[PDB]
């Protein structure tokens, strides 16, 4: 173990992504969320390209 | 989020006209038909039954049956 | 007027004195006399600044040092 | 919330007086309605049938602003005829003809329809 | 560094010394409201019930204070404090009998404001003098500031959600010096330019050139109804210019009411109409397009910008200087209210009517758009051959340049022309732009007829690409369209090259208008 | 006074919602204020003070509280036999001066249900309910005829709470209407130039400007004033429009005649230049 | 730590070598209403001196038909220097030259 | 008094009347939330 | 199925292209770029 | 390109120029380049043909898709450096047309012109009838405009959030918004809108406002705001508590009331709050005891640091949690629900960026009437059109008004051959109505008609973040900074 990385929402590597939208809905988060953003200290925290 | 009873410009009732709107236009395509069997003769009510949009039901799918 | 602490109520002996923050005055609970010098909890003043650019914080003027783990700061 | 209570539109207060009258200056034989908490609703038609009635040279009203429920009513009558009079005529004679109106609808409404009740 | 504490922006000397935050101060959204007075502002009463200044109590005056106190602070025409002249200061809030604090001459009474307290309204960033005036508070529900409309031009507000600052003063001798000085019938002609810095504006600007048509006739009825909103009225109903069959008053006799029976212009009347230089000469007819003026009646012709307005030689204006600003003031006043509620009755409006015009009209436009066209080809043509022989004091693709500006230019302003004299009296769009009120006639010119030539830098499109514009064009194509003529009018849409191409025209003027602000902010403080 | 105008009426058509008519020989101030009369000053009984006891519906609830007040209440017993909360001798309420409404409901099934007006009812005697399914369904079915979905639970949500209904009129608050709507019209063939219109052809003709029937459009009169007004006022269900149109014309009465009385007040002790 | 700290604040490097250079990359995603987390979701920046520059690189440049929204910038400061992407626009993630 | 304290998702009632930690048993979530009052609220209907 | 041989109309309505942009956000992500950078 | 098209190299990483003035050829395979679609034209005609749109259609039950799409090489991605080589063509129309027009070489085909736009320039309708400076305008505003912003808002606790009532979907919309689910979410409501000078309140970029519409629950709107409180240790002998503080041990005294909370330390929801309530009680124990020879008395062994408002006038408390963060400490949030009915002062914009502040409100009885009896929900100064040239505004609104008695959501597409003029209006009069919207309305205060016939038809208007009473604001003494001696901040 050499860290802990932050995932951005709804990437192939956030657990969501695999799920449809029933499931997403049973798990109490919005299925038309677009994702794609981090998740810091309790703040979704989107990077400006 | 549900119905306004009662349309926002003029006051005529509006709930009591909605779930048969939806049964009717499953049953009858002809939405202009649909509305004037309904009886909303007058555009302001149309516009009011015509272009709500049901989000309570994505609410009451969320897995709540807790809260 | 070394005796302050809060008892400078010339007319009759304290009990309690009130902060009413709102308007920047002492007050007393049951007669009628300010005695202000409105520490405002003078720690809310550096915090004041927000709307303007921060983030990197230009206008501080301290740096915390965390004390509470250092005999030296 | 800054706005006010939603009665208080209309509801006369306990140290507030619902009609006022004084005397113009200007102008013999004049005066000046002010009617207190009030609208367009009774102004309007009030202004209408002192109009109608021959023995007024001038008649008219306002509100000075809307967020201030208030009226004033000026009316100018010819120097035998108090302007007073003339308000109250104008009055009596309009609850009479909308008793008229109102005796005269039930009476239409009557007429074959059976289901008017 | 203590150094740069010391410096410039947020420093010692510049960021706080010279300029402190004060205490006594409101902040809101403002509204427009007809009917106030010039010089009053309303303000909410919560901000009037939080703000407070210091009356002292004299012998004649200490029943009413007294009854004040005893008001207290839970409801609002009341007070927030009692000094007492030892040193004391009192709140009335805590204290269980406000009746046993007994007043006496030279206690110092601090009240809620009330209506007539004169403050100092100021919109930042503060331009020139007339941005900061004082009024007179008036206090009413709901809560923004409350000014009347005209107060807008010196201010810049345009109620689209625009904040104001109000200050208040707390001495007698700051309430005087500023009753006497800054006070806003004292701010009406500017010493900047010896005009007139506050005109009639917006919908009584349009409403009045409307009203004073010697088309309209008013009955008995209604020039009651206008007569009881005027203040300064003689009680004497003018004589009506129609006896009989039915008696009827002129739109131009009922104005000669409103304006004070003294202000003696002649001329001003230079609206488009009449004739440029010397038309009505040639026989008098005496016409109605122009405006006179005599004994404080409005004789003949309708009021636009041109006599109502913001220009130095206005009724405003003459008033001003003969009447004095009192008398101006309620002049300013009465006429909103009067042109306001005949405007009531009227009416103005501007659906896409007033943009659409006849068959003939676009057959005749789309056959000047054609020409122009073919011309361009004839240039480009000419061109190529290498027969064009350059201008003198040009090279030659400056004079090409030069020469498709001119035709291009000249093919909009021949439609731009077509179109204003195709319109009928009818179109609310022509009674906005005549009168003065909003508008011009390149904007008519635009929605109906044609938009025209783009520009960035001050020339055609520029060759973003490799010799094109955009990669829909071929190469080298100098035509119109190409370097972004806009061919239609926002009546009939813009194709996509024209609407990429009108936003970047779109776009050079939001960098001006942000470059702007900070330079002349800039070169006005080191001037004083 | 010799200069009153009569004021005649003659009624067109009459249904459940729809009061249409037409009145002649008046003014139009009377006319503009009778209408303004039936939208602000004809009174009617509404919920009015709500208070929740448990509420996990997925709607939050001042949402509920708004939604209750909008309904409309079948106002068919003479509303005069209650009185204004402000004037009641009662601290608060009482049956003297409010009705009361109840409402306790629970998904208990496993599918959705449906929160309607006839789950809703008057704790005071079945005179004053709810439009719904009530005096009648009238043949004419509204499928559910279920007034108004105020809310939907599902299973575990539940929904439990008081509210207060009272007299109330109009120029307070929009749900004291007693009009869903109300048509105005008069002169329908411009006769007075009272609106101006440019190429006149443009204007399709209006239901009573069928008169002439003629293609002419709007034959002029300089010598005319208004005469004849067409009503037609709609009912929201909650009162029967003709006893709506009477007791506007009534309250109007009592509205000028406490005018009078005020002002005699005024004369009853100095005359005031009443003469 | 060192990343959490970086997309935490929004400055950038692990702190010893600058942060000047890369700052305002990291932000709090606006959610007013569904329009607005969406857009800010397809914000697109470009680096500048700071309060005043002007030349060419803050107008409407030809090539960015199709790429970036043609109005779309924000009304004040940066009135041209934060774009948004269109609708159908790509960015290319990179692969191996080999 | 007990303080209730519904649990995240399975709604029984911890009776958390003291110093003990929030985390609710048999249920492994330990957000909570406090329940409505048993005291009552008026709202007006407008 | 397509052939390019006994196709004799290739026209359409290009009004059904909606059709093909759908196809486009369906299948895409509304916000892809963020997306497979960082998958990438 | 050959291969490309044929998958053999990577399509969308993989860029391929020619310059042949120069003659070299430059290839790019670097993150970071942007690109869209094209359809690829061949010998003069698309190579896309109406047997794969029947194919796209049979995806309800078919895995066909977008990428076997882009696999039939009908479509490539291009690049802003290879842009400057294609001869792209606007339409298949054009394309058509060439017999008789300049070029007939294209290469590559626009897939629709509207595309050129993003997210909000998208939810505009008609933009093209809009000064370009209009477009941008609204693109700030619809940032702005509150609408329903998530489904799940019930469960989250957004530092701040506003939520409307009863969105509803833009009766006209555009295409492009069929993928932004804005029919899913919407963002204003569709209001019955005049264009008409009336008393006047309205001025200058304002409002005339319908009262009766606010009251029957038109923008009314809900507006949340959390507020966390930690729990900490944070030092060796300091301790922070959820308390019920009293003034006979707490050192606070702030004359706020305390006695909403519970004994915990934090008020229960449903709950009334004011501008002076205690949402959470919690306080600092300090000294321990460095203050030695009887300094206990009272307000001694702890200092209050609790939280309360100063905030604003507030409404309800919603939800309060306890749990844990990161650090392990004991957490809290506490949501405060509050119900913003328009008033004067508030802002608002129709999607044209007409925005503007709410003049004055009027009851139905004043607000001027139709035939029926319409009374407008808004009444928008005819002032704000001429100079701003936002024609959109009213074609938005002319063709609003066929959607309303059609029944049917109409189009606002903004590159199309719908003639929207003439067409338009010849569908409207039809209808029954003036062709080109006018109705000829009433006075509501005298009867009277109003002599010119008002533009009057529904519009989609949005309610904004900026609330009047959020932007209040006075003084009147109150705290000085004793670094300085001069008042606060704001
Ligand atoms: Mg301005
Ligand atoms: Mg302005
Ligand atoms: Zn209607
Ligand atoms: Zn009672």
């Amino acid at each position: 173990f050499i860290g802990k990385i932050p995932i951005m929402l709804r990437s192939t590597y956030c657990l969501l992504n695999g799920l449809t939208d029933r499931d997403l809905c049973e798990l109490n988060e919005c299925p038309l969320d677009p994702g794609g953003y981090f998740i810091i200290n309790g703040s979704e925290k989107v990077l400006i390209a | 989020m549900i119905i306004p009873v009662r349309c926002f410009t003029c006051g005529k009732i509006v709930g009591n006209k909605w779930e048969a709107y939806l049964g009717l236009l499953q049953a009858e395509y002809t939405e202009g038909d649909a509305l004037d069997a309904l009886g909303l003769k007058r555009y302001c009510c149309r516009r009011m039954l015509l272009a709500h949009v049901d989000l309570i039901e994505k609410l009451l799918n969320y897995a709540p049956l807790e809260k | 007027l070394d005796a302050l602490p809060r008892v400078t109520c010339p007319n009759h002996p304290d009990a309690i004195l009130v902060e009413d923050y709102r308007a920047g005055d002492m007050i007393c609970p049951e007669c009628g006399l300010v005695v202000g010098d409105r520490v405002i909890d003078v720690g809310s003043e550096w915090r004041t600044f927000s709307n303007d650019k921060a983030t990197k914080d230009p206008s501080r003027v301290g740096d915390s040092q965390n004390p509470l783990l250092s005999d030296g700061d | 919330m800054n706005a006010p209570p939603a009665f208080e539109s209309f509801l006369l207060f306990e140290g507030e007086k619902k009609i006022t009258i004084n005397k113009d200056t200007k102008v013999p034989n004049a005066c000046l309605f002010t009617i207190n908490k009030e609208d367009h609703t009774l102004g309007n038609i009030i202004k209408s049938q002192l109009l109608k009635d021959p023995q007024v040279l001038f008649a008219g009203y306002k509100v000075p602003h809307p967020l201030e429920h208030k009226i004033i009513i000026r009316v100018q009558t010819t120097p035998d005829y108090s302007p007073q009079e003339a308000f109250t005529n104008a009055i009596t004679d309009l609850i009479s003809e909308l008793s008229l109106l109102e005796e005269r609808f039930r009476v239409a409404i009557k007429d074959k329809q059976e289901g008017i009740e | 560094s203590l150094k740069q504490r010391l410096k410039g922006k947020e420093g010692r000397v510049r960021g706080n010394l010279m300029g402190k935050r004060v205490d006594f101060s409101a902040r809101t959204v403002i509204t427009p409201d007809p009917n106030l007075s010039i010089d009053q502002v309303g303000v909410p009463r919560s901000i009037a019930a939080n703000m407070t200044f210091a009356e002292i109590v004299t012998p004649f005056n200490i029943d009413r204070l007294q009854e004040l106190v005893r008001r207290g602070n839970s409801q609002y025409p009341g007070a927030k404090y009692i000094i007492r002249d030892n040193g004391d200061r009192i709140d009335l809030r805590f204290h269980p009998k406000p009746s046993d604090l007994h007043l006496q001459t030279g206690y110092k009474v601090e009240r809620h404001m009330c209506d007539g307290d004169i403050v100092i309204f100021n919109r930042q960033p503060t331009l020139h003098k007339m941005s900061m005036m004082g009024h007179r508070v008036r206090i009413l529900p709901w809560s923004t500031f409350r000014l009347n409309l005209s107060v807008t031009t010196p201010y810049n507000a345009d109620f689209d959600g625009d904040e104001m600052n109000l200050h208040l003063p707390q001495s007698l001798e700051t309430r005087a010096e500023i009753q006497e000085l800054a006070m806003v019938p004292r701010m009406i002609v500017t010493p900047q330019s010896n005009r007139p810095v506050m005109g009639i504006v917006q919908d009584t600007l349009t409403a009045v050139r409307k009203f004073t048509k010697r088309d309209v006739f008013l009955e008995r009825g209604e020039v009651m109804n206008l007569l009881m909103f005027l203040s300064t009225w003689d009680g004497k109903v003018p004589q009506p210019a129609i006896l009989k069959p039915r008696p009827l008053w002129t739109g131009k006799q009922i104005f000669s009411l409103i304006i004070p029976g003294h202000i003696n212009c002649i001329r001003t009347h230079s609206t488009h109409p009449d004739d440029e230089d010397s038309g009505p000469y040639k026989h008098i007819s005496p016409g109605d397009t122009k405006v006179v003026v005599e004994n404080g009646e409005l004789i003949m012709g309708i009021l636009c910008k041109k006599s109502l307005g913001t220009s130095a030689g206005s009724l405003v204006h003459i008033s001003y200087l003969e009447m004095g600003h009192d008398i101006t003031r309620l002049f300013y006043s009465n006429i909103q209210t009067v042109i306001n509620n005949w405007l009531l009755i009227e009416g103005h409006t501007i659906g896409i009517g007033d943009s659409i015009a006849d068959s003939k009209t676009y057959q005749d436009i789309q056959n000047t758009i054609k020409k122009a066209k073919q011309d361009v080809i004839e240039v480009i043509e000419k061109a190529h051959n290498n027969e064009l022989e350059p201008t003198p004091g040009n090279t030659l693709r400056q004079t090409f340049e030069n020469q498709v500006n001119r035709i291009l230019n000249d093919a909009r302003d021949k439609t731009g022309s077509s179109a204003q004299k195709s319109l009928s009296e009818y179109n609310n769009f022509k009674s906005m732009v005549v009168s003065g009120a909003k508008g011009s006639k390149i904007n008519i010119s635009q929605v109906i007829a044609v938009v025209g030539q783009q520009n960035v830098e001050g020339k055609r499109i520029p060759f973003g690409f490799k010799h094109r514009t955009l990669p829909h064009f071929i190469k080298d194509d100098y035509g119109p369209e190409s370097r972004g003529f806009v061919e239609n009018s926002y009546l009939a849409g813009l194709t996509p090259t024209e609407f990429f191409f009108h936003a970047m025209g779109g776009r050079e003027g939001l960098i001006d208008t942000a470059v702007k602000t900070a330079e002349t902010g800039y070169i006005q403080r080191r001037l004083i | 006074m010799p200069y009153a105008n009569q004021p005649t009426v003659r009624i067109t058509e009459l249904t459940d919602e729809n009061v249409k008519f037409i009145i002649e020989n008046t003014d139009l101030a009377v006319a503009n204020s009778i209408r303004r009369v039936f939208i602000a000053e004809v009174p009617i009984i509404a919920i009015d003070w709500v208070q929740i006891d448990a509420n996990s519906s997925v709607l939050h609830d001042e949402f509920i509280a708004h939604r209750l007040g909008l309904i409309p209440l079948i106002s068919d017993d003479i509303v005069d036999k209650l009185q204004y909360s402000r004037d009641c001798t009662c601290e608060e309420f009482c049956p003297e001066c409010s009705v009361e409404f109840t409402l306790d409901v629970r998904c208990n099934e496993d599918q959705t249900r449906h929160v309607t007006s006839r789950d809703l009812i008057s704790n005071s005697p079945r005179v004053i309910p709810v439009t719904s399914r009530n005096r009648d369904n009238d043949p004419n079915d509204y499928v559910e005829q279920d007034d108004i979905l105020i809310v939907k639970l599902r299973k575990g949500q539940e929904l439990r709470l008081r509210a207060y209904a009272k007299k109330g009129f109009g120029k307070e608050h929009a749900k004291w209407n007693p009009t869903a709507g109300v048509a105005f019209e008069y002169d329908p063939d411009n006769a007075l130039r009272h609106t101006v219109y440019p190429k006149p052809e443009e204007w399709p003709k209006s239901e009573y400007s069928e008169l002439d029937e003629d293609e002419s459009q709007a034959p002029y009169d300089p010598n005319g004033k208004p005469e004849r007004f067409y009503y037609n006022v709609e009912s929201c269900g909650s009162l029967r429009p003709e006893t709506i149109v009477l007791s506007a014309l009534s309250g109007l009465k009592k509205k000028l005649s406490d005018l009078q009385t005020q002002l005699s007040h005024e004369i009853q002790s100095d005359v005031l230049t009443i003469n | 730590d060192g990343l959490k700290y970086s997309l935490a604040t929004g400055n950038w490097g692990d702190q010893k070598k600058a942060h000047q250079a890369r700052a305002g990359v990291s932000q709090v995603l606006n959610r007013l209403t569904f329009a607005s987390t969406l857009s800010h979701l397809r914000r697109l920046n470009s680096p500048i001196g700071r309060d005043g520059k002007l030349a060419k690189p803050r107008q409407l440049h030809n090539t960015l038909w199709g790429m970036v929204c043609p109005a779309e910038t924000p009304e004040g400061h940066a009135v041209g220097l934060v774009k948004n992407l269109a609708l159908m626009a790509y960015i290319s993630v990179g692969s191996q030259p080999s | 008094q007990p303080m209730i304290y519904i649990c995240g998702e399975c709604h029984t009632e911890n009776e958390i009347k003291s110093r003990d930690p929030i985390r609710c048993r048999e249920c492994g979530y330990r957000i909570m939330y406090k329940k409505r009052t048993k005291r009552l609220v008026v709202f007006d209907a407008r | 199925y397509d052939e390019d041989d006994d196709e004799i109309t290739p026209d359409l309505w290009q009004e059904a292209c909606w059709i093909v942009i759908s196809s486009y956000f369906d299948e895409k992500g509304l916000v892809r770029q963020q997306l497979d950078s960082f998958d990438e | 390109r050959k291969l490309r098209r044929q998958m053999d190299i990577i399509v969308s990483e993989v860029s391929m120029i020619r310059d042949i003035r120069e003659r070299e050829i430059r290839i790019y395979t670097d993150a970071g380049r942007i690109c869209r679609p094209l359809l690829i034209v061949e010998k003069q005609k698309l190579l896309l043909k109406k047997r794969h749109i029947d194919q796209l259609k049979e995806r309800e039950y078919n895995n066909y898709s977008w990428q076997d799409l882009v696999a039939s090489g009908v479509v490539e991605y291009i690049d802003t450096l290879e842009e400057e080589t294609v001869m792209l063509a606007m339409t298949p129309d054009d394309l058509q047309e060439k017999e008789v027009a300049y070029c007939s070489t294209y290469t590559h085909c626009e897939i629709h012109p509207s595309m050129i736009l993003g997210v909000c320039a998208s939810i505009i309708p008609f933009p093209d009838h809009n000064q370009s400076p209009r477009n941008t305008y609204q693109s700030a505003m619809g940032k702005q405009a509150m609408g329903v912003y998530i489904t799940n808002f019930h469960v989250r606790m957004d530092t701040l959030a506003h939520v409307l009532y009863y969105p509803q979907k833009p009766l006209v919309t555009t295409r492009s918004m069929e993928y932004l689910r804005f029919r899913e979410l919407p963002a204003g409501i569709n209001s019955i809108v005049a264009i008409a000078s009336y008393t006047g309140y309205n001025q200058e970029d304002s409002v005339i406002m319908n009262r009766s519409a606010v009251d029957r629950g038109f923008f009314r709107s809900v507006f949340y705001r959390s507020y966390k409180e930690q729990e900490s240790k944070k030092g060796f002998d300091q301790e922070e508590v959820f308390e019920k503080p009293t003034r006979e041990t707490c050192q606070g005294m702030r004359h706020a009331i305390y006695d909403k909370l519970d004994d915990d330390g934090l008020i229960a929801p449903g709950v009334r709050v004011s501008g002076d309530d205690v949402i959470i009680g919690k306080t600092v124990t300090l000294p321990e005891n460095e203050d030695e020879l009887e300094s206990t008395n009272r307000r001694y062994t702890k200092r209050d640091c609790s939280t309360f408002l100063r905030t604003s006038e507030t409404g309800i408390v919603d939800q309060v949690m306890v749990t844990l963060n990161q650090e392990g400490y004991k957490f809290c949030k506490i949501r405060v629900r509050s119900v913003r009915i328009p008033q004067i002062g508030d802002k608002f914009a129709s999607r044209h960026g007409q925005k503007g502040t709410c003049g004055i409100q009027y009851r139905q009885e004043d607000m001027p009437f139709t035939c029926e009896g319409i009374t407008p929900d808004i009444i928008i100064n005819p002032h704000a059109i001429p100079s701003r040239m936002t024609i959109g505004h009213l074609i938005e609104c002319l063709q609003g008004k066929v959607s309303a008695n059609k029944g049917e959501i109409g189009d606002a597409t903004p590159f199309n051959d719908a003639v929207n003029v003439q067409k338009i209006s010849n569908l409207l009069s039809d209808y029954g109505y003036h062709l080109r919207g006018n109705e000829v309305l009433y006075n509501g205060f005298t009867g009277r008609k109003i002599t010119s016939q008002i533009f009057i038809g529904p519009t989609y208007y949005q309610r904004l973040k900026h609330m009047v009473d959020d932007k209040i604001h006075s003084r009147a003494r109150g705290p000085i900074q004793i670094l300085n001696r001069q008042p606060m901040e704001g």
